[PDB]
């Protein structure tokens, strides 16, 4: 029932400090980058704005302020595979480290920088992804740039070990300096 | 210019007289403030008529003059034997906040 | 408002008269101020003016060459001048006062100062 | 909307407007010739619109002829000192235009004040509103305006014969504010389209040379390009039809 409006950003959360704020109270979805005195429970100086279980709704967010969703019929987070459109972009260059939601269930994922291998169809839709660091069958599948990979032996990486803990070694301290 | 005046004028204790001012309407003609002063010979220059309707505080009511048009005039009824004195006119040039001052005027009692 | 100008005189160009206008009476700090001087048989002459915000300006003939001054509190106030001619020959007034606004209403004693 | 404003503001409660989110045509309003003057310090007159800034400030008062000179980078009077102190960096462009036919009236048009006197000059781009009446003399006047204490407001009085020193000049000043993406920038052409013929074309973003010709891809509502197994542009979408 629509239970989830809207996000909340910002660095500091409160005044002193822009913190951006999408909404949707019913009539649309008005961002505002107002430096908010924010309420610890809800349901000044701007420089932006804008007006206009059966639902999934995906969103991105990024650093300016980038969005992408996906609004899926569903009927416990379903298997699957959707893409995202970028539905948005903002111009708005606020400093984010923080965010809140208004108010079902919703989930908290957080991005990495992490190479992908996208299988665009005819269409240009992307139909399927390969983490190209999950496990050494995907390293495979990366390095081949193939979906399948007949049988054999390929390389992917290199292992290599990491200095646990550096030493520093020098003569036996003698021969002081007379400063006594 | 200058606020240029005829340097005498005659007349009876007891009756008006009206003191020109006279310039171009290079000034007279654009603003709306002028300023009169009138000095006894020795004295503080002492203004007599800025906003034309209106006077300084404790000078006497027989001033007040106004200013028609292209020219200003202080119309004094009732010379007494103070109303000798010189006069001079002020006011705010059409250019780069210059102020422009009157030429004198002597009233020049008969004897 | 005791403003006793003093300083004035007879000099030849190139003196610097400090003339000392008293702020005995009325403030010269933070406020508005003129100098004036009118030559014999002469009209006054917008020379100097000081501003609240200490500004300050000067007529065609004495731009460049005067210029205003004065101690911090009401002590005294000052007007300097550079270059002297002849036709500065004017017997020194203050104005309290700035500018068209604000009209002139106290002035100093009169001090004699022939610029010849 | 804020150069055919109605309903201006007054001089001592000089205005400010950040606008965003804009395509600021300068020259429309450049090539109107109903301005007295277009200062512009920093930047040129011409030569804007190729500018994208991060937001513009359209301040918009009311002054007489003089005021209009005063209006410069880093100056000295009345309203300059005590309503509106530009700085001396400023990089904007200053709109005067008479307004004797449109606000000016008989009796006079006394709804416009300016700051008679204050103690000190403004900061760049200081906005002084306080309206504590001008204190001088030797004690806190509290209201009563003693003796060398007067109200530091005095109105215009706009009189239509009055000559062009009294007359109502209405000015807007605009900076222009650089931190952060660009919101505002002025706009850009876009010429007729050929095909079939190799030209040297400039999309949006992207730039080469090619033979342009209409195509039967379909891309998705919000992608723009296409590209090649190798990674080469392919296929424009034509950012005006679609
Ligand atoms: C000089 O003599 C003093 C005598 O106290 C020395 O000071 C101590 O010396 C002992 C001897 O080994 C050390 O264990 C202490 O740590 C010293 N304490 C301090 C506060 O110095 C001192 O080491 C001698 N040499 C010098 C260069 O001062
Ligand atoms: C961009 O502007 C042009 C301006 O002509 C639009 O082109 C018109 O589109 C309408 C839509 O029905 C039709 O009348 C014609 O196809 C075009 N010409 C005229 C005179 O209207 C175009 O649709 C606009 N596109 C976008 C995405 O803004
Ligand atoms: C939603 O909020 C915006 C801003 O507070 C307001 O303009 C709009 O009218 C609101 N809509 C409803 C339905 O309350
Ligand atoms: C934003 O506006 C508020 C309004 O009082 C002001 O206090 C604050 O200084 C402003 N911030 C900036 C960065 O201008
Ligand atoms: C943004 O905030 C983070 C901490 O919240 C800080 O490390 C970073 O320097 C900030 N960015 C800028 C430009 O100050
Ligand atoms: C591509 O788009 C068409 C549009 O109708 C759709 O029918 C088709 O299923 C999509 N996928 C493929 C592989 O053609």
């Amino acid at each position: 029932s629509n239970i989830i409006r809207g996000w909340i950003f910002g660095t500091t959360l409160d005044s002193k400090t822009q913190s951006l704020l999408i909404v949707n109270n019913a009539t649309n979805v008005v961002i505002k980058v107002c430096e908010f005195q924010f309420c610890n429970d809800p349901f000044n100086n701007c420089t932006f704005e804008y007006v206009s279980f059966k639902n999934l709704r995906e969103f991105v967010f990024k650093n300016y302020f980038k969005i992408y969703s996906k609004h899926t019929p569903i009927n416990d987070l379903p298997q699957g595979f959707s893409a995202l459109e970028p539905l948005v972009d903002l111009p708005i260059g606020i400093n984010i480290t923080r965010f809140q939601t208004l108010l079902a269930a919703y989930y908290v994922g957080y991005l990495q920088p992490r190479t992908f291998l996208l299988k665009y169809n005819e269409n240009g839709t992307i139909t399927d992804a390969v983490d190209c660091a999950l496990d050494p069958l995907s390293e495979t599948k990366c390095t081949l740039k193939s979906f399948t990979v007949e049988k054999g032996i390929y390389q992917t990486s290199n292992f290599r070990v990491q200095p646990t803990e550096s030493i520093v070694r020098f003569p036996n301290i003698t021969n002081l300096c007379p400063f006594g | 210019s200058a606020l240029t005046q005829p340097p005498s004028a005659s007349g009876s204790p007891g009756q008006s007289v009206t003191i020109s001012c006279t310039g171009t309407s290079s000034d007279v003609g654009g603003y709306k403030y002028v300023s009169w002063y009138q000095q006894h010979p020795g004295k503080a220059p002492k203004l007599m008529i800025y906003e034309v309707s209106k006077r300084p505080s404790g000078v006497p009511d027989r001033f007040s003059g106004s200013k028609s048009g292209n020219t200003a005039s202080l119309t004094v009824s009732g010379l007494q034997a103070e109303d000798e004195a010189d006069y001079y006119c002020s006011s705010y040039e059409g250019s780069n906040n210059f102020v422009v001052f009157g030429g004198g005027t002597k009233l020049t009692v008969l004897g | 408002v005791q403003l006793v100008e003093s300083g004035g005189g007879l000099i030849q160009p190139g003196g610097s008269l400090r003339l000392s206008c008293a702020a005995s009476g009325f403030t010269v700090s933070s406020n508005y101020m003129s100098w004036v001087r009118q030559a014999p048989g002469k009209g006054l002459e917008w020379v100097s003016v000081i501003y609240s915000g200490g500004s300050t300006y000067y007529a065609d003939s004495v731009k460049g060459r005067f210029t205003i001054s004065r101690d911090n509190s009401k002590n005294t106030l000052y007007l300097q001048m550079n270059s002297l001619r002849a036709e500065d020959t004017a017997v020194y007034y203050c104005a309290r006062g700035e500018g068209w606004e604000l009209p002139y209403d106290y002035w100093g004693q009169g001090t004699l100062v022939t610029v010849s | 909307e804020v150069f055919n404003a109605t309903r201006f503001a007054s001089v001592y409660a000089w205005n400010r407007k950040r606008i965003s989110n804009c395509v600021a045509d300068y020259s429309v309003l450049y090539n109107s010739a109903s301005f007295s003057t277009f200062k512009c310090y920093g930047v040129s007159p011409t030569k804007l619109n190729d500018l994208c800034f991060t937001n513009v400030y359209a301040d918009s008062f009311v002054i007489r002829g003089d005021e209009v000179r005063q209006i410069a980078p880093g100056q000295t009077g009345k309203i300059a000192d005590y309503n509106y102190k530009l700085p001396d960096d400023f990089t904007g462009c200053v709109i005067a235009w008479n307004s004797n036919n449109l606000d000016s009236k008989v009796g006079g048009n006394y709804n416009y004040l300016y700051r008679l006197f204050r103690k000190s000059n403004l900061k760049p781009f200081e906005r002084d509103i306080s309206t504590e009446i001008y204190q001088a003399g030797s004690t806190p006047c509290n209201g009563v305006e003693g003796f060398n204490c007067y109200f530091p407001l005095q109105s215009y009085g706009f009189q239509p014969t009055n000559g062009v020193g009294y007359q109502p000049y209405r000015v807007v000043v605009l900076s222009f504010e650089l931190l952060a993406p660009a919101t505002v920038c002025g706009p850009k052409k876009s010429t007729n389209l050929v095909k079939n013929k190799c030209v040297n074309f400039n999309f949006n973003g992207l730039t080469g040379t090619g033979v342009l010709t209409e195509s039967n891809k379909k891309f998705l509502p919000f992608q723009q390009f296409g590209r090649d197994i190798a990674d080469t542009t392919d296929a424009v979408r034509d950012p005006q039809t679609l």
